[PDB]
């Protein structure tokens, strides 16, 4: 029998396996599995409300009761460990009657507001009432009622629907790492709340909407807007950061209605950040929809594609080749970056790079800008040393993995960098490179803790990559790693945390800034979605072309605007921090006269007189095969082939400037988020 | 007058339902709980809704917009 | 008259192809009259279109596929002749009477 | 002295190889044996080592105007991978 | 003549190679047969003294895209002599012609035309096999699962040509698929 | 002809995150990536001109990867397969809620 949901079962050793019977059937499960898990392996779906596979067992809803032979009482399958020879029955009259009684108790005080409850149509309570207890209600007394609580602009609250499953409280304590929700009172009058007035400030707060089985906690911005049966589901990935969280995009017509997490055990474990979940509002706001050239009065005027491309092509031939600069945005896909690099190199320029701190790093070896441990591999670490990175605001899901590892395996965390608020206990070791020198020289309790660690993990933030003393910092970090045997054939504990979705693919493709001051001497600047570059460094007489879907400052400076597709409207290749390559899936049509980025670059190259040897995205990917073949081998995990030993020795001195903060505002990180009501309100109240 | 009502109502001669329901004074109740059916005949109203009156602010029936307050405290 | 059994091999299927092609060509004057094409297109262009349709499927090796294609061609010919739907430059499914394609498609739309 | 003049001749050098395949073993040995000296002698030359699970051992050089040349490294010994590099540096550059 | 007698007697009397599957159920007695034996089986059932299946009630196709032979052709038959009903089924694909039963049941003529129109299954020895329900010159077979509900073309009056004409479809409001599963 | 050359995706839709039940998995679909829709300028209704607007999610279905791949290759479409993500069952114990913190450090 196939396991429920195709769940995979891993056996450490076949000797450590026991035999249990689920409705006569023989199934084999690892030692330590619960009765419910054995039922799932058998393919039998046990109803449940309070149990969640990613949260500690509670056993309070009593909906998972089954009959076990020689047991006097019905058994809570979610909590009872499986034993050899156990005979589990799930469809006996005892189990059915227990389920009917529990369902009757659940619906006793439940409000009659399905037509106004957003959970309607995707409600576990409705389905289990239809299936297990198809008992005619007989409760005729007065129902209890509960007042609503204010939890912020993201989570809408209707507490009459709450069934006291305590999933939200356990999520807050165990996953979010922010203990704000509790269960107050006693008996039937117990109420989930914060007691004092306070809003849920965790960056993972939005997941309580997913985990709540009833409509007690719902998305406030999504409130009442649609029913689940009229939504089209598209399976794609997020581009808010360099994590590549798997998401499902729900749309109705040419509009994205909501974004909910998608299961991926290796990346985000059915969780997403609040930025990922609530940034969809900006997709329909301040969209660049038509090509524009600034008119005589210095005002933008809408034109056709041919006219704008002719203008850009004509003016790009009037500058020196070293005076052409192309910058790729943080949301750029690999195909457009490759086409941009080819176009700029074929005009005789080498000034192509991706916006962000890691613009001019050494990209020779792939280990030097990727999380070599892998996100799932972090759970095996016994010590964490974070150098110049705030994972909570830089990579929310990576920080969630670190917090989960700390909670479960009692791993230690040492932090070097500016003061920051962590959701887990961690020693502040210092603020800058002097701490790195101290760590290298030893004589510290954390130094011997690092030496006494079996699987230590160093995580270096990409924000340190733009410092003047970058080589010295990297050399010191690698010396620390070598002295403590951090990199071994059985353990790669050296990691570099990127911040932008496009950064990994850009580094793989070789989009590296050679001249450190090429922007200050440029006369033709192509900003392909690079809204985060500082545009006052551009000379006032330079011809600036902006291509993208949003924009605030670069749009003001741009002489020509070329509307581009958004990540929800195209199929593009993105690589995350750990070197995992994924592809987006189109969910909605583009707006106005927008085009895909690589299409725009290829069209301009043809207009400019350069003939690129590809006319489709397949040709672009075949070209990419000659540069970074790992970018076209999508959804594959591959270990590092080369390590620190090949790096040339560096003797640069160590500067005294402390580490700076990369993400000043978690909600304001990209042009999509900066065009959203909800993100602005979160910045206003949740920060 | 708000953005919600302006999406469908293109006549300003009459008050919108939002203003009309807001003009109905809160119903005073002896007790901390009240059940609203939206009609004197329950079969002609909306599904019964039990509303808690523990807060000082008037409590709103989520089906018909009627508002209730505790009479004494 | 009745639907024949499937061709046993490629030889008899080819014979059925030749019969269908002859029947299609012999009906060209009727089609020219029905659609008033005297001043629009030559009869040989119709013959050439039919033969080109036959040639574009010259790689087929399964006799059953050939038999089905012949049956569909006969039905389409019958509807063209017996139940003509006059348009102008179009009979049934055939149109009667310095930049690469990528740039034209890009100027057209974002869906190629 | 050609090894110290690679930057003057090409803008970018790429070496594609398989991590585990025997066909890529000479290329992996060449990288492990020569990258240190090549990068020390050419500190400003991007030498992109890109490994992929199923690619044939290849080596690419990118010159001016985006012109590129490629050499197939299959069936080659570590010193002949060095000759090919010298040829790429000295001719067409 | 009850469904127990029909099942047992047909097992005892029919040539074995004609029937691959026999179902006895309150939903109906069902015989499955290869396409090459369908005609002979139906002739036997019609002529044999103990069956006298004289009325062909209908023929219909069912599309199963997950199957190598995606089409299933169902023959619903009736014996007024014995007040009993029988269902006989065979499978088919997009290019394999099956035997017509018009010479056995004249009523089959139009039902076969319908199967060909709706699904694309062809019938050997059918005297006049052309589409019967769709518009003249229709392309495709609408009851196939992959055929879109609104089709591919629509018609409108064209004043410059002074006639009704066909163009590719354009939907003011697309059909909304509500997935309640 | 014109619609037989389009590119499609063969995939198995994953389980929704709003429900704990798993009864809609194991099905295989052919995504036609129909993303050309607009608003009718009379009533604001969502209009389309793509015949495969909803057939991939309403009618066409396949019980296995192989069946969908065979159908796509018989119809001549260019298809890419996306393997579905599946959960990893891990040893969980209710006793873990009361783990000893050890002697004070
Ligand atoms: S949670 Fe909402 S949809 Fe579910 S039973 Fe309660 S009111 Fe109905
Ligand atoms: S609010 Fe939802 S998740 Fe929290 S205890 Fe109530 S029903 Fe459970
Ligand atoms: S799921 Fe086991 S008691 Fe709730
Ligand atoms: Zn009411």
């Amino acid at each position: 029998r196939n396991p429920v949901g195709g769940a995979r079962v891993h056996f450490s050793n076949p000797e450590d396996a026991i035999e249990v019977f689920v409705d006569g059937y023989a199934v084999k499960v690892p030692k330590g599995f619960t009765v419910l898990q054995a039922c799932e392996v058998a393919g039998v779906d046990i109803p449940r409300f309070c149990y969640h596979s990613r949260l500690s067992i509670a056993g309070n809803c009593r909906m998972c009761l089954v009959e076990v032979e020689k047991s006097p009482k019905p058994v809570a399958s979610c909590a009872m460990p499986a034993l050899p020879g156990m005979k589990i029955k799930t469809d006996t009259p005892i189990a059915k009657k227990a389920r009917e009684g529990v369902m009757e108790f659940l619906l006793m005080n439940h409000p009659l507001d399905c037509p106004i409850c957003d959970q309607g149509g995707e409600c576990d309570l409705q389905d289990q009432s239809m299936a297990f207890g198809s008992d005619r209600g007989r409760f005729t007394e007065m129902k209890r009622s509960v007042v609503d609580k204010n939890l912020g602009p993201l989570v809408k609250t209707v507490m009459t629907r709450c069934i006291q499953c305590t999933r939200c409280v356990r999520f807050a304590s165990e996953v979010a790492g922010v203990q704000d929700l509790g269960i107050l009172g006693r008996g039937s009058g117990e109420e989930i709340g914060t007691y004092v007035e306070k809003l849920m400030t965790s960056e993972l707060s939005g997941n309580v909407i997913d985990i709540c089985p009833v409509g007690a906690l719902t998305s406030k911005p999504f409130a009442f807007k649609a029913r689940n049966w009229e939504l089209k589901a598209t399976e794609t990935i997020d581009v808010s950061d360099a994590v590549g969280s798997n998401i499902r995009v729900d749309s109705r017509g040419p509009e994205v209605m909501r974004i909910i997490p998608r299961l991926n055990e290796d990346i985000n474990e059915e969780w997403i950040s609040d930025k990922t979940r609530f940034c969809y509002d900006g997709l329909k706001r301040q969209r660049l929809s038509d090509p524009m050239i600034r008119d005589s009065d210095g005002r933008f005027k809408a034109v056709s594609w041919r006219d704008a491309l002719a203008v850009v092509g004509d003016i790009i031939h009037q500058v020196k080749p070293d005076e052409i600069v192309g910058v790729a945005g943080q949301l750029s896909d690999a195909e457009s970056m490759m086409v941009l690099k080819d176009f700029v190199n074929r005009m005789g320029s080498d000034n192509v790079w991706c916006e962000g701190t890691a613009a001019g790093v050494d990209a020779d070896l792939r280990y030097s800008y990727l999380m070599n441990t892998s996100i799932s591999g972090l759970e095996n670490a016994d010590l964490f040393l974070l150098i110049g990175t705030q994972p909570r605001v830089e990579a929310a899901m990576v920080n969630a993995r670190i917090c989960k590892t700390v909670r479960a395996s009692n791993a230690k965390v040492g932090y070097v960098g500016p003061p920051a608020e962590f959701n887990y206990d961690c020693k502040h070791l210092g603020t800058g490179p002097d701490t790195l020198k101290e760590i290298a020289e030893g004589r510290h309790p954390f130094c011997t803790a690092l030496k006494n660690a079996k699987n230590p993990a160093i995580i270096v933030g990409a924000g340190l990559f733009n410092r003047t003393d970058k080589n010295a910092i990297l050399s010191s970090v690698e010396s620390i790693a070598q002295a403590n045997n951090v990199v071994r054939p059985d353990w790669n504990g050296l990691n570099f945390l990127l911040q932008y979705a496009a950064q990994a693919a850009a580094l793989d493709l070789g989009l590296i800034q050679q001249s450190a001051k090429a922007l200050e001497s440029a006369k033709f600047v192509y900003l392909m979605g690079a809204d985060d570059v500082n545009v006052d460094k551009i000379p006032k007489d330079a011809f600036v072309v902006y291509q993208g879907h949003h924009g605030d400052k670069a749009v003001y400076r741009a002489n020509v605007i070329l509307p581009a597709s958004a990540f929800t409207e195209k199929e593009g290749t993105y690589e995350n921090t750990e070197g995992f390559t994924q592809q987006t899936v189109p969910a909605v049509p583009t707006v106005g006269d927008a085009r895909d980025d690589w299409k725009i670059v290829r069209a301009l190259s043809e207009v400019s007189g350069v003939k690129l040897p590809y006319n489709s995205i397949e040709g672009v990917r075949s070209r990419i095969k000659s540069v970074a073949p790992n970018l076209v081998h999508t959804d594959e995990r591959e270990p590092a082939a080369f390590g620190p030993s090949l790096k040339p020795e560096c003797k640069e001195a160590m500067s005294t400037t402390p580490f700076q903060t990369v993400v000043e505002n978690f909600y304001m990180t990209n042009s999509i988020t900066r065009a959203s009501k909800i993100m602005a309100q979160c910045s206003a109240v949740l920060l | 007058v708000g953005n919600h009502t302006a999406k469908w109502m293109q006549d300003r001669s009459k008050k919108s339902p939002m203003e009309l329901i807001s003009e109905v004074p809160p119903i005073k109740v002896d007790g901390r709980i009240v059940a609203c059916e939206g009609d004197t005949n329950p079969a002609l109203g909306h599904p019964i809704e039990f509303i808690c009156l523990d807060l000082n602010e008037p409590a709103i029936c989520k089906y018909c917009g009627l508002r209730y307050v505790q009479d004494h405290h | 008259i009745g639907v024949p059994p499937n061709s046993a091999n490629l030889t008899e299927a080819r014979r059925r192809v030749f019969d269908f092609f002859r029947a299609a060509c012999r009906s060209i004057p009727t089609i020219m009259d029905i659609y008033n094409l005297q001043d629009v297109v030559a009869p040989s262009q119709l013959r050439y279109a039919i033969s080109a349709q036959i040639r574009n499927n010259a790689h087929i090796t399964d006799p059953k596929v050939i038999d089905l294609l012949i049956f569909k061609g006969m039905e389409e010919l019958t509807d063209i002749v017996d139940h003509a739907k006059q348009r102008h430059h179009i009979i049934g499914q055939y149109v009667v009477g310095g930049k690469t394609d990528f740039l034209k498609n890009f100027y057209t739309s974002n869906y190629f | 002295a050609w090894r110290g003049s690679i930057s003057k001749s090409m803008k970018e050098l790429r070496i594609l190889l398989c991590q585990s395949s025997p066909a890529s073993a000479p290329t992996r040995t060449f990288v492990e044996k020569n990258y240190k000296d090549l990068k020390s002698l050419n500190p400003k030359l991007p030498i992109l080592i890109r490994e992929c699970s199923g690619v044939q051992p290849q080596m690419w050089a990118r010159y001016d105007m985006g012109v590129e040349r490629c050499v197939n490294l299959d069936g080659l010994t570590e010193p002949q991978i060095l000759k090919a590099l010298e040829n790429l540096v000295k001719s067409g550059a | 003549m009850d469904n127990q007698f029909i099942f047992k007697y047909s097992w005892e009397t029919l040539p074995k190679k004609w029937v691959k599957k026999m179902e006895r159920s309150e939903h109906g007695n069902r015989f499955d047969t290869n396409t090459d034996y369908l005609f002979q089986l139906l002739c036997f059932l019609k002529l044999h003294t103990y069956t006298r299946v004289q009325v062909l009630i209908d023929i219909c196709g069912v599309d199963y895209p997950s199957r190598k032979r995606r089409f299933e052709v169902v023959y619903n038959l009736l014996s007024t002599r014995y007040n009993s009903r029988i269902r006989v089924q065979t499978s088919a694909d997009e290019v394999t012609r099956i035997s017509s039963v018009v010479s056995l049941f004249p009523s089959a003529g139009w039902w076969e035309r319908e199967v060909w129109d709706m699904f694309g299954v062809s019938f050997i020895n059918h005297p006049d096999l052309r589409r019967i329900l769709t518009d003249y010159g229709f392309e495709g077979h609408p009851l196939r699962k992959d055929f879109p509900l609104s089709g591919y073309v629509q018609v409108r009056y064209d004043d410059p040509e002074k006639r009704v004409v066909s163009e590719p479809i354009e939907m003011t409001q697309e059909f909304r698929y509500f997935d309640f599963a | 002809e014109e619609h037989l050359s389009r590119k499609v995706i063969i995939y198995s839709p994953a389980r929704t995150a709003t429900q704990s039940g798993s009864g809609k998995l194991g099905k295989w679909k052919i995504n036609f990536v129909s993303t050309l829709k607009w608003e009718n300028p009379l009533m604001g209704w969502t209009s389309t001109g793509d015949p495969y607007a909803n057939v991939g999610d309403s009618a066409l279905a396949f019980d296995s990867e192989e069946a969908a791949k065979s159908f796509a290759e018989r119809h001549g479409w260019d298809y890419k397969v996306k393997k579905p993500n599946t959960p990893l069952l891990k040893v969980k114990s209710y006793s873990d809620n009361f783990k000893w913190k050890g002697n004070p450090q």
